[PDB]
RNA sequence: ACGGAAACGCUUUCUAGCUCGCUAUAAUUACCCA
């Protein structure tokens, strides 16, 4: 029962097909590789993924691929599932793709009954802003949690969701009202707001029990790292890693 | 039921002042009988502007004045025959021996320490003065508590380390807080009347002198019984509050070879009963750890009121003779020497 | 006179302009003004100040217009109050008692007269 | 059904209660610890979380056959009484304790009191150097009364167990003359009575006359 | 006819009410459950959905006679009173809670009341251990009155529930008397009392002299 | 200058279970009070409604009379209504039809 | 002084600033301050600044002044929050309050004060 | 003779449930000043 029950819907795009069909290898060389053959080849690679591997991506995850191929992927599906999905798809995308061609997706959350032509045109608009973030971004549950793939599936998806997820698994006071507290003192941020959360840490510092206290020290003290970090790159990342857990443990 | 109950019973051998801060100073009262008043000095003002010589009123306050017979206000009201006494207040009874050398003084006394009284105007004692009174007496009876009530290396002869005895929440432990466990109830309400405003006296040590003081604290009337409620529920404070029939004797016989020796036993009293010091008087001894404090108490005083040499000075009284509890003549009290028994109820 | 934005100024001027020991060359400059000899006056003050709230001013007028002669008597008995009352104008402030916010007013007027001089020496 | 059923009693104080008042705008020689007021009228008036607060630990050193270490671990027979957090049905607790009011403002003029607080001088002397540190702790005056209300449920759950928490609630208002409402506690400022106990349903229909053999007696 | 009748009365408080507020991180020492202020006035506002979900609620225990899982499944004595959300004929149900902004401030002013939220402190002991752990919450002040109202509308789609429905909302104005209605009540808070139950027609051919008979 | 920092509340609100008694806590944000909105309804006259034109303009003063008696919103079953017409006036704007019959009907 | 945004570095390094327990090394960089004599401090700019959001500016003058009698008197108490207001500019920044919003400005102040107070030890 | 006519983002929902302003604390100390 934990996790929410939600649905949410990807939207890739390779940032600019047109640019890489047209030009693409041309950039490369004195147009020693401007041919014909390596367009062909390297079109009917975007063909062989995005028309038949995409079913070995989804084969154990509980999704519906709508529509997939030459530049666009929507994708509707379970929430953890198209996330890890969208995760798998570009992890070996770069390694099939060399981490050239960067993709773009987009993935909104959309409660249970909601139509779909509705649903589309907010995950173009996701989709779009995530395009026009820089060459490529994920635009996830709204268009202010834009973030580069390089910085989404590394910081939030392997490091910061796990510590957070083992940190909350290996105790028990500090249930969901310290996330939701963390997660608004992230979303407000003025600069008050680091005095106050530099005073709710070390508030709840000395108020948990003396046998899982350095936990929550080596925890605070590797919270206050990222979230006076001073770059706002590594802050919103850490919002989004607690609400992936909040929505993980939703009862 | 673990709320082990006991009851004290406190019969008043000396004068026993109490408390409340505020006063009635020199021009403040009025001795016209043998009964000194005290109304409210706003109701008396505002009733005396319909007398309109308040301008007058001014001008006294201020006056220096020397035959101090028309100093303290019964002059104000005998000299221009204001003597209704309907403000309102509170009359008591006078001591009789209250001035010495003084003919026809009994009235040019200056400073009245009001004892403790509610908003009803009934006098009681509260539970927080035993509960003072009994921490220094269960402080010094047990030797674990008697070693480093000190420094603490933080100033200069700060203050106690106040945490010989457990004390707070002491987050990761038990409910320690032994004191909690001796929960002295106030007093009853006990008549007005019973009030005398001793004078503080002197009884010099290396100079056989019984110099007096000019600051006359309204004390209790002797020989007068108090009822005190105490609960027990801990079993520790509650072995305290059953080996007080011993602790008060033994720090009272340790106090006496102390302190009390090379002054002649004339003066001082008998204890009859379970003895105790209360307040507002009776030395620092009584109000300290006696053992502890040598030359840390007396320290402080490097001022034009120093304690003579090294311990403090014998504090007497005078008030008058019932049944006797003061074992000479001329009335000298101890000023704070109460009695009590105890039984669990 | 003192308003709600000025008394403690009233009373920060009135401190350093009074003066000192002149003689007595040890720690010198120090207040011939002592702090029992100040809190006898504000103890007068404080509980009048509590009393305010519950009750109405208009039912407590007669305890201020005692409180002007308990200043003249403090006054009266030291060359230091008597003093104090004029080079920091306590009795110019009690001829105004206009209602019990001005009363108040007053009261915390004195505190800050015993905070600015607990403030120094 | 669904009747609803009123506990009315008279907090009569001794040597009353100081429950730490709100402004900290206090004093400097005055009052620096004041009562819990009622802003309208100043009036010294206990409110309902205190009493809960108490009678919760009171009753909790009777009926708790397990230690505590927390709230919401109480034995069920208070934790319909004063509510769980945790558990699924008892996340309401069916008593509620309103905010007893200082009744007799008339009586207590008759005795000669200015105002209805009181300013108790209760220092700290220092155990060595004997040196003092005072506090005027504000405490209600010695014999006020207060209106403690009290307000019971009685739904089509409660067959027996309406009568089976009245002795558990009586062991809370003769337990609460075994200690002291919050305050110090250790210096009086809790001993109380509770006069003129008059039980009766405000709402649905329940018996008055056979409830009320239990109460006073 | 088309009959809308709008219940004029006067929400005063005793026992001072708190509904909460913004819990959005407030300041330290602050308070920590600030009540709820209508941003125009910042005087306290009891708000139409605490009287109509909590008189829902304590009219689920009188006029409910099966036990009710959930608000869906109240009755059709209360379904068609409060609204309901699968009803056929239930849904846009013919009372509109109005709120109340503390309608007398020149009242409360000219008693001499600094501000009209007070911030009373509380804290909690735990039995083990018997650590202190602090609060300030707001609450509104004692004897403030609510100029609180009601819409009931009367479409002749009834036309046999006219004294049906006042038995019930007159009683549930009897239980707010009673219960708290709002925030910590266990604590004592709330205790609303409704005096001058006015009723007025203010559209429709009608009268209440057969109304305040039973209303008082 | 009434003194506000966005016209826009936040009214928080929740939804307590009948048996489970576990709150639901909702962010519903709304228009704060007494915000004046500028209101216009353009009535057009031909010459076969020429008969009960007045008739019609006793029945959209009798649709605002009933809208400040209803909510004009949504959710409005709980308050979030009382939606009260101000400046009730009735210009011309290019017809030549009088409106003093009109004017003190409606305000 | 005090601006709208650069008030909280302020408060961190007067928090910094602040000498600690050289003597005496049991858990030693601790201050000499106490946070009860910081928090008796806070309780009154907690009671301007959330009765400031209901009320005037203008309303408020009396107990504005009245912060400036109380951070005289208990930095006149302790020699530890004589330091305090020397470190942390508490009077020089009181005299910089002239509305509504730069009184709540200070009193966020006060609470980076308190709360990197608490962040140290 | 307007991709136009007809169309309320609407119905239901208590910011709620639990929580002692608590813990230690004699208005006291000293003996004098012309």
């Amino acid at each position: 029962g934990l996790g929410i029950k939600r649905l949410a819907v990807v939207r890739l795009d390779v940032d600019d097909l047109g640019a890489a069909f047209m030009a693409g290898f041309s950039q490369q060389g004195n147009g020693q590789y401007s041919t014909l053959s390596r367009s062909a080849t390297f079109s009917r690679s975007m063909s062989l993924f995005f028309k038949v591997y995409i079913n070995q991506f989804a084969s154990d995850k509980k999704l519906s691929i709508i529509y997939a191929g030459g530049d666009d992927v929507f994708a509707i599906g379970s929430w953890q599932d198209i996330i890890a999905f969208t995760v798998e798809l570009r992890e070996n995308f770069i390694k099939w793709t060399n981490g050239k061609l960067t993709l773009s997706a987009g993935i909104g959350l959309f409660a249970d009954k909601t139509p779909i032509s509705l649903m589309a045109h907010q995950t173009g608009e996701l989709e779009e802003a995530a395009k026009g973030n820089e060459k490529d971004s994920i635009s996830l549950f709204s268009s202010d949690y834009t973030f580069k793939f390089d910085r989404f599936i590394t910081n939030v998806y392997d490091d910061k969701l796990e510590q957070i997820r083992y940190f909350f698994n290996h105790q028990d006071e500090r249930g969901k009202n310290f996330i939701y507290k963390l997660i608004e003192l992230l979303r407000n941020h003025d600069r008050m707001n680091m005095a106050r959360l530099a005073y709710y840490l070390t508030r709840l510092e000395e108020l948990t029990r003396e046998t899982d206290r350095d936990k929550f020290k080596t925890f605070k003290n590797l919270f206050y790292s990222w979230y006076t970090n001073k770059n706002d790159k590594d802050r919103k990342e850490a919002e989004l890693a607690l609400l992936l857990y909040i929505y993980e443990i939703r009862k | 039921n673990d709320y082990r109950t006991f009851k004290l019973s406190l019969l008043t051998l000396a004068p026993i002042h109490i408390g409340n801060g505020e006063k009635y100073t020199s021009r403040e009262f009025i001795y016209e009988n043998k009964k000194f008043y005290f109304p409210d000095m706003g109701k008396f003002y505002n009733k005396m502007v319909e007398k309109r010589l308040a301008e007058k009123f001014e001008a006294f306050l201020i006056q220096t004045r020397p035959n101090a017979r028309n100093n303290r206000l019964i002059s104000f009201l005998n000299d221009n025959r204001i003597a209704e006494r309907s403000f309102g207040g509170y009359s008591i009874s006078e001591t009789g021996l209250e001035s010495d050398k003084n003919p026809n003084s009994a009235g040019a006394i200056n400073e009245v320490n009001k004892f403790i009284r509610d908003a009803f105007g009934n006098p009681y004692i509260p539970g927080s003065s035993l509960k003072g009174a009994i921490r220094t007496i269960l402080m010094n009876t047990t030797p674990k508590w008697n070693n480093e009530n000190a420094v603490n290396d933080f100033g200069r002869f700060p203050k106690e380390n106040k945490n010989l005895i457990p004390w707070g929440p002491k987050k990761g432990k038990e409910y320690d807080d032994l004191f909690n466990a001796i929960r002295v109830s106030d007093s009853k309400p006990f008549d007005n009347k019973s009030l005398i405003l001793v004078q503080k006296w002197d009884y010099s040590a290396k100079t056989n002198k019984a110099k007096p003081l000019p600051l006359y604290r309204e004390s209790i009337s002797p020989l007068t019984k108090i009822e005190f409620e105490i609960t027990t529920t801990t079993d520790e404070a509650g072995r305290l509050i059953e080996e007080l029939g011993k602790r008060a004797q033994a720090f009272y016989k340790d106090y006496k070879a102390f302190f009390l020796s090379e002054f002649p036993d004339d003066k001082i009293q008998a204890n009859l009963q379970y003895p105790i010091y209360l307040g507002a008087g009776s030395g620092a001894w009584t109000k300290t750890l006696f053992k502890q404090a040598d030359g840390i108490l007396q320290r402080r005083y490097s001022r034009m009121k120093t304690k003579m040499v090294k311990k403090g000075v014998l504090k007497l009284t005078k008030a008058p003779l019932k049944t006797s509890l003061v074992k000479n003549h001329e009335s000298f009290y101890e000023m704070g020497k109460a009695n009590f028994m105890i039984k669990e109820i | 006179i003192l308003t709600d934005e000025n008394y403690v100024d009233i009373a920060e001027k009135a401190i350093l302009k009074l003066e000192r020991n002149t003689r007595n060359r040890k720690n010198p400059d120090a207040f011939f003004l002592t702090t029992s000899k100040l809190r006898n006056l504000l103890s007068l003050t404080s509980t009048l100040f509590d009393e305010s709230k519950v009750k109405e001013y208009d039912a407590l007028l007669d305890r201020i217009a005692y409180l002007r002669v308990q200043f003249v008597y403090q006054a009266g008995r030291e060359i230091a109050v008597k003093d104090l009352i004029e080079k920091a104008q306590i009795l110019e402030a009690l001829k105004e008692i206009k209602d019990r916010e001005t009363l108040q007013r007053f009261c915390r007027y004195m505190e800050a007269l015993v905070a600015y001089f607990k403030f120094y020496g | 059904t669904f009747a609803k059923i009123k506990f009315s009693a008279q907090i009569r104080l001794e040597t009353g209660l100081h429950i730490g008042g709100s402004d900290a705008f206090a004093a400097i020689g005055a009052i620096n610890s004041p009562v819990i007021k009622d802003p309208i009228t100043n009036l010294p008036i206990i409110p309902g979380s205190s009493l809960k607060g108490k009678m919760r630990t009171l009753l909790a050193k009777v009926y708790n056959e397990k230690v505590a270490e927390k709230p919401s671990d109480d034995s069920d027979i208070l934790s319909r009484l004063f509510g769980n957090s945790k558990d699924k049905r008892f996340k309401m607790g069916r008593l509620i304790f309103r905010d007893a009011f200082l009744s007799n403002a008339d009586e207590l003029d008759s005795l000669g009191v200015r105002s209805y607080t009181e300013v108790k001088f209760e220092n700290t002397i220092d155990r060595i150097t004997a040196e003092a540190n005072p506090r005027q702790i504000e405490r209600a005056i010695r014999n006020s009364t207060f209106d403690f209300e009290l307000i019971y449920e009685i739904t089509d759950e409660n067959e027996n167990q309406v009568e089976e928490d009245f002795k558990v609630i009586r062991d809370g208002l003769k337990l609460l003359e075994l200690d002291y409402l919050g305050g110090s506690g250790s210096r009086g400022y809790g001993k109380v009575a509770f006069e003129n106990l008059k039980a009766t349903t405000v709402f649905g229909n329940y018996d008055v006359k056979t409830l009320n053999e239990l109460l006073t007696a």
